[PDB]
């Protein structure tokens, strides 16, 4: 490059014209808690009213007497690494458990390095979390959470069991819905995990 | 609000804290009252620490946070005392609340959650 | 019925007497040949209940061949009651029997270093060397290098040891050792550095190091090393009680008080963590502290000789000592409950007291305490009794 | 909507002192970037080599506590002098890096402590006797201060707002500073009063931090939007989006085209200037990215940290995980690299600040 586009655009640019470009707004109900003597007198109270109700439909004559007797605003993205898919069960819990939780994704398969990546709410986040660390049991094969973050939308449509024998065709399967920086970053962590 | 109430939670984030407090409280895993939850950061059973903006004078619900730097528990103020107490399950606003662990609860994860929500507003 | 005629003679043992044990337990040798477990319970019992229990050891050495535990036994019984020379001709005979050198060489070395003529002990531990070479034995042959002078053999025997033996810690932890006797310092701190980052967990040479980098000064490289070896286990409790008491040596109580309390958060079921909460804590909210340390961590000895310290520091001599027996009647094996249970006998007590807390020393002996390793450990005190390593840590406190 | 105002001479006095301060700055930059890609490749890629085999062997050292308040922020002092350090108290200690010592440590403040950074000719060609530092609070207040009078100095009055973050100028006539008012002001040394108050974000702005020729300014704030804002005129033309988080740190590296913005939402932004777009977005951790530092005049790595207990050193180009720097127990608050390289210390919440050498 021989200069910058600020450079460029300075060099005569300069005058005291200070501005507030681009006014953009960043990407409520509370609830109430009653104690046990307003719960009371709240049942107290519609108790009268119903037993009142009561008494005015049988003095109505109407009726006899009763006998005496958000994905929008964030979404949480998890992307985890296996070592094997081999796991029937597990994976299939694993992924059984992401598509309950209305969760998208991928889960793209390689020599030694397993990629999962999910994106939904944080209760199916969290959910999904619980059940690959500690209820999809692996076994050499362990599968730990590399990154945990939130993004503004989905990427993914759906939970698809991708498949690459080689690392290039999954990352440009993975920047074909730009999340190529999360498998390499996984990638990274395996040969980082294999040669420590 | 008071700018030494640090940190101030959001709405969201406040009624997620009541609802929590209300669970924990219906429960019996809440202690309302600020010496009540003095005894239990003392005692190290407490899972977290909420106090209250809208407190005159704020300074008796200072110790709290820096009672909260040496148990290493997350601390965070509500907007009103009155929210506070109402959500405590009492007609009186109570100040300061400590939510304490549990043997095994089920509001343990919701503990977890808003531990770590409550941990990223002090910033 | 074997199993069943051993189990019936430990229970009478254990119950009324020792004649029908002994009786039950001869006839059950005498019935059938058995293994190594039954020859061993009769020396245990022959041991807990002089003569009998040598001929026990002779019994067993002649009829129960390839016994190594059953012939040190019979060797460690004729060197306390009998003869240290006669338990080496036993020795050098049971060497002739089994011709490894696993644990019989050892136990050779370690009855010629216990007596005088080392240069017997070190042809000895190079013979073993030469024999069937292990990381335990070049660890006995560099403690016998190093327990006389520091000479730079015994450096060069632990060099190779480090160079033979990388992924076991000890030998690194040795070179340390002797590295930090000599004159020099930071060659003692890059073996220990050697060895964090060649087990890679190895607690006793990252405390090690932690030490090494407190007591020469610069206690930020010693908090950044305490740091690093309770994030690399993680989450060590011995670790965390390391850094506890390195932030507690310093000013910053307040730290340490944190440091505690992450400690607890991290890990509530520990004896030590809980010993170190309740000596941090105040003198009011001790009574608190170790009752949370009782409900917490319950049957542990550690958090029952900080009860017993508390109660000693309480003016209460009548529950101390009653806090220190049930501390050496949960696990007599402790050397810091015993050495606390000594000191609270001489310093409030007849000397009936101190001869039970001295009898019960060297019943069973201690080992893994905070205070007996200390001591233990040391060149000094290396080859010394029970007994006066127990003085010592009375004394020390 | 952009509405135009306008502003005093003194301010317009400043943009063109900036500007000719800038221009033949980078114009040197312009020709050290046409003399570093005339060099082959081999010798190139045997630096980065031996950069990556440094970086990787970083052991952390040195961990010195400040005070009882955990760590906020940290900034090198010019040519590895020095550490400044802002905790959550109202003391600003200055530790002697790599000894460790702290020595004359500046306090006057009386709210929680922000970003204490030093100026980047203070003990350069700076005099100690006069302002080498500026330091910010919790309320309202950027403070000057001294490195041998642990006393503040003069501040300004201009800011009615929790100023978040403040970094002075490469010139050292200036200094911006990002309040909580929707604004960043940009006080002045030689005029001793704020020339300008930019509000390019609806909400508060958090980092502000100047590129590394003086031309341009990077900000960031709740407001989730990244602006790079020039000095001579404002017309922010560089906007930053894609973070759904607010952003939390920004840091300018030395090339004209990279610029590392940190946000909330566990990655980390490396976008282009010459292309006004996002070249990478770097998972750097799980946690907030709060802290943000770009690399020395080599310009080879970045080091971001994260309301975790690490702080990952990552390769520019390339955003790979190449150095992760763990070691502490709290929320990594604050880091930043000396002026040789050689020694970057990482502000935390365990209320200790250490080191990474390389071994």
């Amino acid at each position: 490059p021989e200069i910058e586009w600020w450079d460029s655009y300075i060099i005569f640019g300069i005058t005291n014209l200070v501005e507030h470009p681009a006014q953009l707004n960043p990407p409520v109900t509370l609830g109430v808690y009653l104690t046990k003597k307003e719960q009371k007198k709240l049942r107290r109270q519609t108790r009268r009213e119903a037993q009142k109700e009561l008494q005015e439909k049988v003095r109505l004559g109407l009726m006899p007497p009763p006998e005496p007797k958000d994905i929008s605003q964030g979404v949480h993205i998890s992307v985890y690494r296996v070592r094997n898919l081999s796991n029937p069960a597990k994976k299939f819990k694993i992924e059984a458990n992401a598509g309950q939780l209305y969760l998208t994704g991928v889960v793209v398969l390689h020599k030694d390095v397993n990629v999962v990546v999910v994106e939904g709410g944080p209760k199916a986040q969290k959910k999904f979390k619980r059940l690959m660390l500690h209820r999809i049991k692996w076994d050499t094969n362990k599968c730990v959470l590399v990154w945990e973050g939130t993004a503004k939308d989905r990427s993914f449509g759906e939970m698809k069991f991708k498949q690459c024998p080689t690392e290039n065709m999954a990352r440009e399967h993975f920047k074909k819905h730009g999340a190529e920086h999360y498998w390499d970053l996984a990638l990274s962590e395996s040969v980082l995990e294999s040669t420590d | 609000v008071n700018p030494k109430a640090y940190p101030l939670a959001d709405a969201h984030l406040t009624k997620k804290l009541l609802d929590l407090v209300q669970q924990s409280c219906n429960y019996k895993q809440l202690r309302k009252g600020a010496n009540e939850a003095t005894k239990t950061l003392n005692r190290g059973i407490s899972e977290f620490i909420v106090m209250a903006a809208d407190a005159e004078p704020l300074e008796i619900i200072l110790h709290l946070p820096l009672l909260c730097e040496d148990k290493n528990v997350p601390y965070v103020f509500v907007r009103s005392k009155q929210a506070l107490g109402r959500a405590c399950g009492v007609s009186r606003p109570v100040i300061a609340c400590s939510v304490t662990i549990k043997e095994g609860s089920q509001l343990k994860q919701q503990i977890q959650s808003i531990q770590q929500s409550i941990e990223r507003l002090l910033v | 019925r074997k199993h069943t005629w051993m189990e019936d003679a430990d229970s009478c043992v254990a119950h009324n007497a020792l004649e029908c044990a002994r009786a039950i337990y001869a006839y059950a040798l005498q019935v059938f040949p058995s293994k190594k477990s039954v020859w061993l319970r009769a020396a245990y019992f022959e041991k807990n209940h002089r003569e009998s229990l040598e001929a026990l050891l002779q019994r067993a050495v002649a009829h129960c061949p390839k016994a190594e535990v059953l012939w040190l036994m019979g060797a460690k019984s004729k060197w306390l009651a009998g003869d240290v020379p006669a338990a080496r001709s036993i020795l050098a005979l049971a060497f002739q029997a089994n011709p490894n050198s696993e644990e019989i060489w050892l136990a050779a070395v370690k009855l010629e270093s216990e007596n005088d003529e080392y240069e017997r002990a070190r042809r000895l531990l190079a013979k073993a060397r030469s024999s069937a070479p292990t990381a335990r034995v070049f660890m006995k042959s560099v403690k016998l290098e190093w327990v006389q002078d520091n000479i730079r053999a015994a450096q060069d025997l632990c060099e190779e040891a480090l160079r033979h033996y990388e992924d076991f810690p000890k030998l690194w932890m040795m070179k340390g050792q002797i590295e930090e006797q000599k004159e020099m310092m930071e060659k003692a701190r890059e073996a220990y550095n050697q060895g964090l980052k060649k087990c890679p967990h190895s607690t006793p040479l990252w405390l090690l190091l932690s030490r090494l980098e407190e007591k020469i000064g610069q206690l930020t490289r010693a908090r950044a090393i305490l740091e690093k070896s309770r994030l690399k286990n993680p989450k060590n409790p011995g670790l965390w009680l390391e850094s506890v008491r390195l932030e507690y040596r310093a000013g910053l109580k307040n730290i340490a008080n944190t440091l505690m309390a992450k400690a607890l958060q991290e890990c509530p079921n520990s004896g030590i963590l809980w010993s170190e909460a309740i000596f941090l804590e105040a003198r009011p909210q001790r009574r608190t502290k170790s009752v949370d340390a009782l409900k917490k961590c319950e049957h542990d000895p550690h958090v029952l000789l900080a009860v017993a310290k508390l109660f000693w520091s309480q003016r209460k001599i009548t529950k101390a000592r009653e806090w220190f027996h049930r501390t050496v009647k949960i696990d007599s094996d402790l050397g810091d409950a015993w050495a606390f249970f000594y000191k609270f006998e001489l310093q409030h007590g007849t000397e009936e007291q101190q001869e039970e807390v001295r009898k019960r020393c060297e019943s069973a002996e201690p080992r893994h305490g905070e205070l007996w390793c200390a001591v233990s450990k040391d060149i000094a005190n290396w080859q010394k009794k029970i007994g006066d390593i127990l003085r010592l840590v009375a004394g020390r406190i | 909507q952009t509405w135009y105002h306008e502003g005093p001479n003194s301010l317009k006095v400043a943009r063109l002192w900036i500007a000719n301060y800038s221009l033949p700055r980078a114009m040197k930059r312009l020709e050290e970037a046409r003399l570093h890609k005339e060099i082959p490749e081999t010798t190139r890629t045997s630096q980065m080599q031996e950069l990556h085999k440094s970086l990787r062997s970083l052991n952390n050292f040195c961990s010195q506590i400040g005070d009882d308040r955990p760590i906020s922020y940290c900034h090198f002092s010019p040519n590895s002098k020095m550490l400044a350090t802002a905790c959550w108290s109202g003391l600003c200690k200055l530790w002697s890096v790599p000894d460790c010592n702290l020595l004359h440590t500046l306090r006057g403040h009386n709210t929680n402590v922000g970003a204490i950074v030093f100026h980047p000719k203070s003990t350069v060609s700076l005099d100690p006797k006069d302002v080498n530092l500026a330091s910010c609070a919790a309320d309202g207040s950027v403070k000057l201060w001294s490195l041998d009078s642990d006393e503040p100095v003069a501040d300004i009055e201009g800011h009615t707002v929790r100023v978040a973050r403040v970094m002075w100028h490469p010139s050292g006539r200036f200094l911006g500073t990002t309040c909580y008012d929707r604004s960043w002001r940009l006080w002045d040394l030689e005029a001793q009063e704020e020339i300008l108050h930019q509000e390019g974000h609806s909400m508060g702005v958090y980092d502000i931090a100047f590129h590394q020729d003086g031309s341009l300014a990077g900000t960031g704030g709740l407001d989730a939007f990244g602006r790079v804002w020039d000095l001579r005129t404002g017309r922010c033309i560089m906007f930053l989006e894609g973070h759904l988080k607010e952003i939390y740190g920004i840091n300018f590296s030395p090339n004209g085209y990279h610029i590392a913005t940190g946000s909330g939402d566990n990655t980390c932004k490396v976008w282009d200037l010459r292309q006004r777009r996002c070249v990478y977005t770097i998972p750097a951790h799980q946690n907030l990215v709060t802290g943000v530092k770009f690399e020395p005049i080599h310009g080879n790595f970045l080091l971001t940290g994260a309301y975790d207990n690490t702080a990952k050193i990552w390769t520019h180009p390339g955003w790979s995980p190449l150095k992760t720097l763990a070691g502490h127990e709290g929320k990594v608050m604050g880091l930043d690299i000396s002026s040789d390289g050689q020694l970057i210390a990482t502000c935390s919440y365990d209320r200790t600040f250490k080191l990474w050498m390389a071994e």
